[PDB]
RNA sequence: GCCCCGGCGAGGCGCAGGCAGCCGUCGAACCGGGGAUGCCCGAAUGGGACCUCCCGCGGCUUGCCGCACUCCCAGUCGGG
RNA sequence: CUAGUACCGUGAGGGAAAGCUGAAAAGCACCCCGGGAGGGGGGUGAAAAGAGCCUGAAACCAGGCGGCGAUAGGAGGGUGCG
């Protein structure tokens, strides 16, 4: 998950990944309350990368 | 393993000598001395009967150093006279460890003979009171040490 | 039954997550150097300022 | 009389509150001002010259 | 340096020496040249001449 | 780097609180006399996969590989120098790369082989 | 500075650069954590008329100072208060001491 | 903490000596430079603040732009 | 040094204390006692320096050792002897 792959696609794919990633985060902290620790951070800076270059397009 | 006090013992051989301590206890430093005063140079188990005998307040120990306005006790040689439980239990406790630890280094009880015992002022735990016209008065706690050495008669 | 405005609520809440003890493995990691911090606090010997 | 009796009347409601812009419980809740940095009757910053408040707050020297 | 802190002194009657004090919860002398932390009495000086 | 100031505050707070693009270099070996005549080269900067010959201390004469690096503590382990616990458990004694000397290097990235062409 | 060295050696001077060294110590006191550690010993001192090398061929020759006519002053031959050091002059540093006297 | 251009060249995840695990040879961490995101109050400015929170009117298409006071140029559009 | 911090005052304002194990955590395996803090054996280390950790003074407390000690009068010392 990587700008290399990222900057390849449209925006509709995107959104939808971002959709995606949101339910997969909000299900992971729910099961987090009762292994590998850091699925959360990586989600969080996945969502980011696919903000910043989905602006990046929609700006030029 | 991790003690961290010496004591004020002189000539330990550990062939015919075992040693104890209690750390850190809450009780009255001056009684401490009073009673162990008593114990010194006595046997165990002779020590351990006085004890009891001090707990069920059968026998009272005399005081000669810190007696303000104590009351005499019936018999012969009593003027001052008193009776520390919470003392007796404590020092109680640390005889039966002496008597341990002779027994399992090789020595023989019916021979033991309390040939030091010293108590030691510790360190103090600061409270504070309050007192009228707005004023707050310590109100503290002072520990004791105590350490005993044990020697085996031939 | 007992009236408060909203932003007071919070900052109360805000007060209340403060107020616990240094966790174990922080001092476990630091070597026992960090025990505590300077916002312990109960509610009968400190006041906040509402 | 005048002393520890009196002290049991501070249960009413109090004379100042937090400042949205100031942040401290100097906010004069009655006259609509704050004590402190002047919010509510200037909207410039309360500032004496002979107040050490200010340099405090930045580790100046006086 | 060592003119820092307020201080009130108390005066004649207290059992105590007429010193200027701090007055919050320690209340320790303060600002004068025998008390801890205070101003020192002849400091150097950069006025002073050494050529 | 750049370090051109006499008072020792500074330069120790440097070393205290340097960057880590500079720690590499601070922590650099020596070569052997094969080495250093082959390509050419006194000193570099110590890596995981080398091969290290121990000069200062109580292990010393030990040959061993090099298993890690802490730029933070300025240290290396090295294979072999270790000592036992309590218990039992083998732990390695961490070394000064200063202490030293490496035998056979590992030349793996080409980085390396710039850094000595530059340098030589 | 090894020709420096070798010229040294045979005048006689050598002797007293290594004096120099070895009468180099580690001080006493606080001033270690200033800096100013290592108090330095003196040694010789060449009077030159004009500098063309020597001043970087035997700077770093410990306890050794070079210095022109022109700017003399009594730091450099009475250290300490205590006059008569070891000095090497030259000719033309004679000849501009007959010319300015001083 | 997100992106890009350069440097350095293998380790990295703040003060902070831990557990479990992730990132990095597609060149990271770090350093110089340039961008993005940037909640509420606050000159605080669409209107109100005894609690850093509330209540709106137009236009477009649920999301976006405009809407304070004292003035200049204009003029019922706008630009400062 | 988690300092204009903790804390004091309705407010204007006032304002502390707190540095150091060791070259390396090698930060004490295992045994007996104790309800437990812990004690005693054993170990690591060149040195316990044991985290209540560099050195570790005085006042003060306890014990041991030496001298004196229940018919006796001076600010606690000075001279001469036993
Ligand atoms: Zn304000």
């Amino acid at each position: 998950m990587k700008p290399s792959e990222i900057r390849e696609m449209s925006i509709e794919e995107i959104d939808k990944k971002i959709r995606e990633l949101r339910l997969e985060l909000a299900k992971e902290r729910g099961v987090l309350t009762m292994e590998n620790p850091m699925v959360i951070r990586n989600l969080r800076r996945d969502i980011a990368r696919l903000l910043t270059i989905k602006r990046e397009k929609l700006r030029e | 393993s991790r003690g961290r006090f010496s004591y004020s013992f002189q000539n330990f051989d550990p062939e015919r000598m075992a040693r104890a301590s209690g750390r850190d206890l809450r009780i009255s430093p001056k009684h401490s001395v009073e009673l162990l005063r008593e114990i010194r140079g006595m046997m165990l188990n002779d020590a351990l009967r006085y004890l009891d005998d001090v707990i069920a307040k059968k026998r009272p120990v005399p005081m000669k150093r810190f007696n303000d306005s104590q009351g005499h006790k019936p018999g012969k040689g009593f003027g001052p006279g008193r009776y520390p439980v919470k003392v007796a239990k404590a020092v109680k406790k640390i005889l039966l460890n002496a008597k341990n630890n002779a027994e399992q280094k090789g020595l023989d009880v019916d021979r033991l003979k309390i040939i030091h015992a010293a108590a030691h002022r510790g360190p103090v735990l600061r409270g504070y009171i309050p007192r009228a016209f707005g004023r707050a008065t310590p109100f503290n706690e002072q520990t004791t040490h105590i350490e005993i050495v044990v020697e085996e008669i031939r | 039954a007992r009236n408060k405005p909203f932003a007071k609520k919070l900052r109360l809440a805000k007060a209340a997550k403060q107020n616990r003890r240094v966790p174990v493995w922080v001092i476990v990691k630091t070597n026992r150097k960090v025990i505590t911090h300077p916002k312990r606090r109960h509610w009968r010997r400190t006041k906040l300022k509402e | 009389g005048a002393g520890t009796a009196p002290k049991g009347k501070r249960n009413r409601t109090p004379t100042h509150i937090r400042c949205r812009r100031c942040g401290r419980r100097a906010f004069n809740v009655k006259k609509g001002y704050c004590a402190a940095c002047g919010f509510g009757r200037s909207r410039r910053m309360r500032k004496y010259s002979w107040s050490h408040k200010w340099r405090k707050k930045r580790n100046l020297s006086y | 340096a060592g003119k820092r802190r307020v201080t009130e002194n108390i005066g004649k009657g207290h059992g105590m020496a007429r010193v200027e004090r701090i007055k919050t919860s320690p209340r320790f002398a303060a600002f004068v040249p025998f008390a801890v932390g205070g101003r020192r009495t002849h400091p150097p000086k950069v006025e002073k001449i050494i050529w | 780097m750049k370090l051109d100031m006499k008072q020792p505050r500074k330069q120790r707070k440097f070393l205290y609180n340097a960057p880590l693009h500079l720690r590499g270099k601070i922590m650099s070996a020596p070569l052997s006399k094969e080495l250093r005549e082959k390509y050419g080269v006194r000193n570099l900067p110590i890596r995981v996969g080398d091969k290290v010959k121990v000069m200062r201390g109580d292990f010393k004469g030990v040959e061993g590989k090099v298993v890690e690096v802490d730029l933070r503590r300025y240290r290396i382990h090295v294979e072999g120098v270790t000592h036992k616990k309590t218990d039992g458990t083998e732990v390695f004694y961490p070394l000064h790369p200063s202490n030293v000397m490496i035998v056979e290097l590992n030349l793996e990235d080409e980085k390396r082989e710039k850094i000595i062409e530059r340098r030589a | 500075t090894a020709q420096t060295r070798e010229i040294f050696k045979k005048l006689g001077v050598w002797d007293d650069i290594e004096r120099a060294k070895k009468n180099t110590k580690i001080r006493a006191g606080k001033g270690k954590m200033r800096g100013r550690r290592y108090k330095k010993a003196k040694g010789p001192l060449i009077v030159v008329a004009k500098n063309e090398g020597i001043v970087q061929g035997a700077r770093n020759h410990p306890g050794v100072d070079v210095v022109t006519v022109d700017n003399l002053g009594v730091e450099y031959l009475a250290p300490g208060t205590h006059p008569g050091r070891l000095t090497i002059w030259t000719k033309g540093a004679i000849e501009r001491l007959r010319e300015i006297y001083g």
